[PDB]
């Protein structure tokens, strides 16, 4: 406490009461950052759907 | 540190008034620390009076049914009775006591001798035949001069 | 009523008992005025006391 | 000021001597007993598990949520590869029989 | 002479941290530090003039090699190349200077052949990663200085800040990082080697690209990567300078001209944004070091559209790069002297008059300054005006908005530099300490920087110095009523009312505050599901009771 | 838990492993039944996992 | 001027929180969370409130001129043609999805080029 | 509004701490000391225009008003002396505590030196 | 130089002596060490505000906020910067 007159004393304390997350909140968070670094996921998801579809109108449009 | 007392057996000695099942009234000193049962043991008492604690790992402790009044229930110890060591306690008040039980039966083990306990009464309950194996079992009957003091180990085995 | 398996399993269906015990807290420095503010636009901004003490001295 | 070695060597263990020797215990730490109760706390955390409905809501979602996603991100990838590779549909557990391991003896 | 431009300050750090040092105290490796430094300057002189100007490029095999299981081959051998050797001397030639000053500042501290042997191994590591000729030497050499960053940042340990600054700087580098390590298994499979002499892509599969464009991101301090650059303050001002001007904010931009395998939108995107992004943040800050470092930021957002460009603007790109080392160490280093002539106040508020430094302190601001606002013919005119004229005759466009923003950028930086200089000394005194340093050793340091600001405009980087790209007079001195604006308003000091802007960009649009929420509290709330609610709870097996 | 397994098989046409885990599921949960709650939950699981062991 | 004064931090004398691992308590004063900002007043009293609602506008307001000169704009807005080669030279730089010369609409092939040049991200079989 | 801290005071100490933050607030957001002390005086100057006040309801009105003025012109980055508490050049190179040694540890007890088992 | 960290009595009497007299109101032979500010020099509390941020100035301090309400006299600033390991 020798110093407490120089650069403040121990009286005010932090304003936090160290409780997780709410719920909602950690979910929509969460959904974001799987959104944000694992995007060539649905990168490559989109590709074989758009790769897929197009093979279905080639079948499509062959047989006829 | 200064001129303060030297440290005597007489601060650490706590007295207590044991009847047995005859009625005759015992003076019987103790530690600090010490358990009930084992300061039973040392004074004297026959073989007859004891048992073991019918936990697992604990059957090496000699233990023994008294009574304690309404005054020092508070200062037995505390058993859970969810826990193995209540499990412990209700093997031995299902096998050994039964229907000698009261509303003071405790275990001799469970006490821990202080300050607190100093002039405290308690008597020696009754309990009903039991064997742990041929060397170490009781019929019933409290007729036999042999001291558990002199056993020179006690076997579960 | 009957007697079943159910009495004996420990279910984990009791919560945890707190205490009202006050917890520790670290010390922190002090900050005098702490309101948090949330609008982007504010009529204390075009306050007229901001604008003689800030903006008007020459 | 204790002397624990003799002028040539020979360490004594002054068992009976006054001042205090220094040895392995000498910086052993002085126990704070709120965080010796903070980790006996955290050592024996299974004990504060109960089924309320965030336990339930998180456990669904985050651990039942990404060990499917888990799955499904492993057998899309077993597809695509086995499609890279030119084999057709190949049997994984419980999908009926279909073509296990490739022969190389074969030109796909 | 090769080899003794990259073998040769690795020695020096590993004789001023090993037990040698105890031998020779403060004042031995002082001396053993600058001497390591000197022979590794005169080494790549020699180079950059045998390749650059003469043109034979030289390739060393050293230490045979390193792993090579199956296909995959990596091997300890060099080649120096017209960029190697560009990169060659630029790094030693900064180095040399801010060992000579970091010599006389770092005077008092007591650990100082500590700090001398870590500024020697993070430019030692530095020579490695642009010396290397394929991808895993390479990765050697930017870990090595990711890891010397982060010895060198936080080395007043004592203090919390520092500590946190430094794991910062590690930890959003270590997201890029993973990004480039997934790049370099991309263009190793449809390659098949690793050197960058076999690396000729004419039409690859677009993660190539993106994936080595985020790792030079984190490197080079991009939008949404900037973050660790600020907080790299808390180092002393050796460190800041060696950072900012040779060191690791110059890797992701040679890595990607080295390549020249980016997608051109998103590389001219991020350049732009990240220009007019740190262009505001420097214009409303008041720490002296911060401002620089936005600076810092800004150039290398002009450098990242240039690549974007073309060859003839990765070459800008590298000229750029290459002009900016200079001013920039030659910014940071008088500004570390007008700190310590005012009692280590950092604050801009504070400052004022001739008395608190040097003459040559003053003079030395000033013309790095003058190089960086593209004041015309000294140094940044040359490369700065070239990346902007290349921008202007652009056919894609996307580069028309890219180019606004610069002009915009280029208006804020002649601000907020002339705003630096007006501060520091042409207002009145408004701090209570003057003890200008006079020493030979740091005014000796600026000296050579300036003399390389000179040797820029006489001797130019490439053959791009005196082409005309033909555009209008109008087009063309534009940049230079933009500084003369910047310089215009910043001497008259005027402010504006909107203060709730003034707050948004003075606190620097509050990224890392959603940073600190938006990824960072969910990942330690995550970790607290995985383990309490599925390794104590879920999967937990009790005991039966009996 | 015999009628709810036939039930499922007949209605589903073919016999596999579905028919045992509804049925199990429904036995579960009519031993589950007016308990407090791990065990609504539980007690189809160890009904169905019974099912599965069986298969 | 080292050895300066410095405030000691006082240790724990009170239950601790159960998720106490958030402070960075380093032995001085004073400590902090372990992320900066992630609890505890934030400078100028701004909150993430004030942040997304300022951004919800701004981020469009940069987002806008790179839309409109992506979708409305094209290569004819240039006052010249790209630089120009002999088929040879021409042949092979142009084969870089990367270069500048596909926007030469005064090219033969000016259309086949541009469609060469899509991104692709997953390389087909 | 002020903080908890704040509101526990005496209403003179409050006053007196509203006119110092308001000083300090004015130094750091201005761009020199000399544009500050004609800002430092038309402070002084508003604060003398409610000094022969009676009324406690138009005083608590002011010092609310004057206190979330306060708590909006918070500076982002406040200027701070170095070697003080969020200052530049705090806690660096701190002396170092006492430490204890042990001369010698390796040749104690001897062939004695692992883990009980 | 002298003293551990902290500067002399003398020194320190003489600075805040010379910082005090800086009011028009402040008759210059009043101002003496223990000198109350608001019985015996007549300063109201804007005007010990005042004095104490320019003692702030004067010794390169960050005074703490319960600190310098308790100055109250002449006396009591002398003691109070005499006690400062970072008093310059
Ligand atoms: C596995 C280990 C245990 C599982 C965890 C469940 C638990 O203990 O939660 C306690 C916890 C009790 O919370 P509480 O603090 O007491 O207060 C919340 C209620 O107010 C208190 O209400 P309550 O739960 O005590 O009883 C009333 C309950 C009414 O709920 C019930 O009576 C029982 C709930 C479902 C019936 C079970 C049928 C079959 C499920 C087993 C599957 C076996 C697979 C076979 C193959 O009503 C509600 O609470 C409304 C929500 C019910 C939604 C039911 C949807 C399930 C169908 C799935 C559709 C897809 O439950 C919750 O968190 C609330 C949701 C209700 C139950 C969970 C429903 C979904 C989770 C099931 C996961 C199992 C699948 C595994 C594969
Ligand atoms: C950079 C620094 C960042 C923070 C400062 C915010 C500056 C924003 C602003 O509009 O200030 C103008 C601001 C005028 O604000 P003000 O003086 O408080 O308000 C005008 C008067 O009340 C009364 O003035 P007045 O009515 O006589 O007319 C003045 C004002 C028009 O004032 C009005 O009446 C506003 C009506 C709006 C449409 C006209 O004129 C204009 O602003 C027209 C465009 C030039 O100009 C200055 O006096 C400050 C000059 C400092 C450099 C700013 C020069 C422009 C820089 C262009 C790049 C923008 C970078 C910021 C990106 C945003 C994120
Ligand atoms: C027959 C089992 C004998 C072998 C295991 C043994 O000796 O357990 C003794 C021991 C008995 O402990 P207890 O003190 O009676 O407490 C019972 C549970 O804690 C009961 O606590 P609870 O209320 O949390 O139990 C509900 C239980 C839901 O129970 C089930 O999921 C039962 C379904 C099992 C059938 C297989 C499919 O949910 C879980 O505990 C998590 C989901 C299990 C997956 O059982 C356990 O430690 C729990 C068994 C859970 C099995 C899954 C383990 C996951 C890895
Ligand atoms: C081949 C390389 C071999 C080694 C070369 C490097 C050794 C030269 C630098 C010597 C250590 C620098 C520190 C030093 O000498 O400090 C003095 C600075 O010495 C100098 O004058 C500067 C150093 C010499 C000039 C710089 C040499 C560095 C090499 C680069 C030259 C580029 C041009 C301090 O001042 P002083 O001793 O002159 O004055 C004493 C004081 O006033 C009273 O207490
Ligand atoms: C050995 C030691 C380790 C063992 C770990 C536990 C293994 C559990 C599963 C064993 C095999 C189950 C049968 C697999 C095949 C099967 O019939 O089920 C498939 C799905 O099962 C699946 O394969 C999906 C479930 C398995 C997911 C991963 C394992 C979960 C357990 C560990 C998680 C730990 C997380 C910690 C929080 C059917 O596919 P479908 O019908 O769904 O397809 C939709 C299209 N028909
Ligand atoms: C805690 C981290 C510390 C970081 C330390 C710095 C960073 C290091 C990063 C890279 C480490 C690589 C070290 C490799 C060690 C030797 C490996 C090669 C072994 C070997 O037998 O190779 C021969 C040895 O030659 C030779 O070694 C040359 C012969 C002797 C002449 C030069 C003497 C060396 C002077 C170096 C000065 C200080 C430099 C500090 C790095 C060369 O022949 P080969 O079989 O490979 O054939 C091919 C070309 N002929
Ligand atoms: C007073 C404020 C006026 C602001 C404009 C700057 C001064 C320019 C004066 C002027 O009218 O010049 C015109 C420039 O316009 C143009 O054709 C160029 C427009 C863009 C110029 C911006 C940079 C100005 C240089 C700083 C005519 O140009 P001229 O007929 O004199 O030009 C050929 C001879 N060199
Ligand atoms: C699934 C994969 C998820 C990928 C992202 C995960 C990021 C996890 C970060 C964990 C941080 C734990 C350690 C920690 O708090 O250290 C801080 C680092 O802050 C930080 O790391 C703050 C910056 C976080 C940015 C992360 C993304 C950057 C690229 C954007 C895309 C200290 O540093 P401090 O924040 O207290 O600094 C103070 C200087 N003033
Ligand atoms: C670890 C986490 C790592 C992942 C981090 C983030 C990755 C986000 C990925 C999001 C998308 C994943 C891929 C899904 C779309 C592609 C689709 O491929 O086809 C699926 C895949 C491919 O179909 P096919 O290619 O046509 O054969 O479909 C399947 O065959 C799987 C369908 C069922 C998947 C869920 C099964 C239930 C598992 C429950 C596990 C929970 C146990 C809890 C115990 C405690
Ligand atoms: C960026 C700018 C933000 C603006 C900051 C806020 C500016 C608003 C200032 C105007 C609001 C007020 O006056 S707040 C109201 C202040 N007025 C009163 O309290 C009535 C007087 N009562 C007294 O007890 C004393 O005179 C007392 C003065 C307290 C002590 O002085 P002394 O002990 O000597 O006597």
């Amino acid at each position: 406490t020798s110093l407490d007159h120089v650069f403040g004393d121990n009286s005010n304390k932090l304003n936090y009461n160290f409780e997780p997350m709410g719920m909602g909140s950690l979910f929509i968070r969460t959904m974001v950052m799987v959104g944000v670094f694992f995007f060539p996921v649905f990168i490559m998801i989109n590709d074989d759907y758009k790769y897929t579809s197009f093979l279905d109108k080639v079948a499509a449009a062959k047989a006829a | 540190h200064g001129p303060a007392q030297t440290p005597t057996v007489f601060d650490k000695l706590v007295e207590v008034t044991v009847v047995d099942m005859n009625g005759i009234r015992h003076r019987v000193r103790g530690l600090q620390g010490q358990s009930l049962a084992q300061a039973l043991v040392e004074y004297g008492f026959p073989d007859t009076y004891f048992f073991p604690n019918m936990g697992f790992y604990t059957q090496h402790i000699v233990d023994a049914h008294v009574f304690v009044p309404k005054e020092f229930w508070g200062k037995v110890q505390n058993v859970d009775p969810e826990s193995d060591d209540g499990l412990a306690v209700k093997r031995m008040f299902r096998d050994i006591v039964q229907d000698y039980q009261r509303d003071t039966s405790f275990f001799a083990s469970y006490i821990t001798l202080g300050a607190e306990h100093n002039g405290m009464t308690v008597g020696i309950g009754p309990i009903k035949p039991w064997i742990l194996h041929s060397e170490w079992a009781f019929a019933g009957v409290h007729d036999s001069r042999n001291k558990q003091f002199d056993k020179p180990t006690v076997e579960i085995w | 009523s009957m007697k079943t398996l159910a009495d004996y399993i420990r279910w984990r269906n009791k919560e945890p008992i707190k205490a009202s015990v006050e917890e520790w807290r670290p010390p922190v420095p002090v900050i005098n005025y702490d309101k948090p503010q949330n609008d982007v636009l504010s009529a204390l901004d075009k306050d007229p006391i901001v604008r003689r003490v800030l903006i008007n001295p020459k | 000021e204790a002397k624990q070695f003799t002028p040539d060597g020979k360490y004594m263990p002054g068992i009976f001597s006054k001042a205090k020797p220094l040895d392995r215990s000498t910086q052993w730490v002085h126990k704070n007993p709120y965080i010796e109760a903070w980790y006996y706390r955290r050592d024996h955390f299974e004990n504060e598990f109960v089924w309320n409905y965030r336990t339930t809501i998180e456990a669904l979602w985050f651990l039942g949520g990404f060990t499917a996603a888990a799955y499904a991100l492993s057998v899309f990838a077993f597809r695509q590869a086995d499609r890279r590779s030119g084999y057709p549909k190949r049997q994984i557990l419980g999908d009926e029989p279909a073509m296990v391991l490739p022969d190389e003896r074969q030109f796909y | 002479m090769f080899l003794l431009s990259v073998f040769f300050p690795l020695l020096g750090g590993l004789v001023n941290t090993s037990p040698i040092a105890r031998f020779l105290g403060h004042r031995g490796s002082s001396i053993i530090a600058i001497g390591c430094m000197v022979v590794a300057f005169i080494s790549s002189v020699v180079i950059y003039y045998e390749v650059v100007f003469m043109g034979c490029a030289v390739s060393v095999d050293v230490f045979g090699t390193w792993f090579s299981v199956g296909t995959f081959h990596a091997g300890w051998t060099f080649n120096f190349d017209l960029l190697t050797a560009n990169m060659l001397f630029t790094v030693t030639g900064v180095s040399m200077a801010v060992h000579m000053y970091a010599c006389d500042y770092m005077r008092q501290d007591p650990h100082l052949n500590l700090f001398l042997g870590y500024l020697s191994y993070f430019t030692g590591f530095m020579c490695v990663l642009v010396a290397a000729d394929n991808l895993l030497v390479m990765l050697v050499g930017w870990e090595g200085i990711g890891v010397c960053s982060y010895l060198l940042i936080g080395y007043w340990s004592h203090r919390l800040s520092a500590v946190k600054s430094a794991q910062k700087a590690i930890l959003v580098n270590r997201v890029s990082d993973g990004l480039l390590m997934w790049g370099v298994l991309w263009v190793w499979y449809h390659l098949g080697s690793l050197e960058y002499d076999l690396l000729n892509v004419y039409s690859a599969s677009g993660f190539v690209g993106l994936s080595i464009l985020i790792g030079a991101m984190g490197k080079s301090a991009q939008i949404l990567f900037h973050v660790w650059l600020a907080d790299a303050m808390e180092g002393p001002t050796p460190v800041s300078a060696l950072i900012h001007a040779a060191t690791l904010v110059t890797a992701g931009v040679y890595l990607l001209v080295r390549l020249h395998i980016h997608d051109e939108m998103f590389v001219i995107i991020v350049g732009s944004l990240t220009a007019f992004m740190a262009g505001v943040f420097g214009a409303t800050q008041s720490d002296l070091k911060r401002v620089i470092a936005y600076s810092t930021c800004s150039q290398l957002g002009y450098m990242m559209v240039s690549l974007g460009l073309g060859e003839t603007g990765g070459e800008a790109s590298m000229g750029h790069l290459m002009t900016h080392a200079s001013f920039k160490a030659a910014l940071f280093l008088a500004a570390g002297m007008v700190i310590s002539g005012n009692g280590g106040n950092q604050h801009i508020a504070r400052y004022g008059g001739s008395a608190h430094s040097a003459m040559f302190t003053m003079l030395t601001l000033m013309v790095a300054s003058l190089s960086l606002i593209g004041w015309p013919e000294l140094s940044g005119f040359y490369s700065k005006e070239t990346i902007l004229n290349l921008a202007a005759i652009c056919a894609d466009p996307i580069a028309d908005v890219a180019h606004t923003l610069l002009l915009l950028t280029a208006m804020l930086t002649s601000a907020y530099t002339t705003k630096l200089f007006y501060q520091c000394f042409m207002v009145d005194f408004s701090g209570s300490s003057v003890t200008p340093v006079r020493n030979v050793l740091p005014i000796l340091a600026m000296a050579i920087l300036l003399l390389d600001i000179m040797l820029k405009v006489w001797v130019g980087t490439n053959l791009l110095s005196g082409m005309l790209f033909f555009l209008p007079w109008g087009v063309k001195t534009l940049p230079f009523g933009l500084m003369v604006a910047g310089i215009l308003t910043a001497t008259a000091a005027v402010g504006s009312e909107r203060f709730t802007l003034i707050r948004f960009c003075g606190s620097r649009w509050g990224f890392d505050q959603l940073f600190a929420r938006s990824p960072v509290n969910p990942i330690f709330d995550l970790g607290r599901i995985t383990w309490a609610i599925g390794d104590r709870g879920l999967l937990s097996v009790g005991n039966l009771r009996a | 838990f015999s009628f709810t397994d036939a039930t499922v098989e007949n209605m589903r046409g073919k016999h596999d492993m579905t028919s045992g885990m509804v049925a199990g599921a429904v036995t579960g949960f009519l031993f589950g039944m007016g308990r407090p709650m791990p065990q609504p939950v539980a007690w189809p699981l160890a009904f169905a996992g019974a099912a599965v062991a069986a298969d | 001027g080292a050895g300066a004064p410095v405030k000691l931090a006082p240790r724990p004398d009170k239950p601790l929180p159960t998720w106490y691992e958030l402070w960075w308590d380093n032995g001085y004063y004073p400590g902090q969370p372990a992320a900066d900002f992630m609890f505890g007043a934030w400078p100028g009293n701004m909150t993430e409130t004030y942040y997304l609602r300022f951004w919800s506008v701004f981020g469009l307001a940069l987002a806008a001129p790179f839309y409109y000169v992506a979708n409305f704009t094209d290569e004819t807005r240039m006052p010249m043609v790209p630089q120009q080669y002999p088929a040879e030279v021409r042949d092979v730089l142009v084969q870089r999805r990367n270069s500048m010369l596909k926007h030469d609409f005064s090219a033969p092939d000016f259309k086949e080029v541009k469609d060469r040049a899509k991104i692709y991200w997953t390389p087909m079989y | 509004m002020a903080s908890e801290v704040v509101l526990a005071l005496p209403h003179k100490l409050r006053v007196m701490r509203m006119y110092r933050t308001g000083l300090k607030e004015l130094i750091n957001w201005s761009a020199n000391r000399h544009e500050w002390y004609p800002r430092a005086y038309a402070l002084r100057q508003e604060f003398e225009d409610s000094k022969a006040l009676t009324d406690r309801e138009e005083i608590r009105k002011k010092l609310e008003h004057g206190e979330e003025l306060l708590a909006r012109f918070r500076h982002w980055e406040p200027l701070i002396k170095p070697e003080f508490v969020g200052g530049t050049a705090y806690s660096i190179n701190p002396a170092q505590p006492k430490l204890k040694f042990i001369p010698n540890y390796d040749a104690m007890d001897e062939y004695k030196k692992g883990d009980h088992l | 130089g002298f003293g551990g960290g902290f500067l002399d009595k003398d020194s320190v009497t003489e600075r805040v002596l010379h910082v005090t007299k800086h009011f028009e109101k402040i008759d210059a032979s009043k101002v003496s060490p223990a000198a109350s500010f608001e019985k015996d020099l007549g300063l109201d509390s804007l005007d010990v505000v005042e004095l104490v941020m320019a003692l702030e100035e004067e010794f390169g301090l960050e005074i703490p906020d319960a600190e310098a309400d308790k100055i109250a006299s002449v006396g009591d600033a002398i003691n109070y910067i005499c006690s400062n390991p970072m008093a310059k």
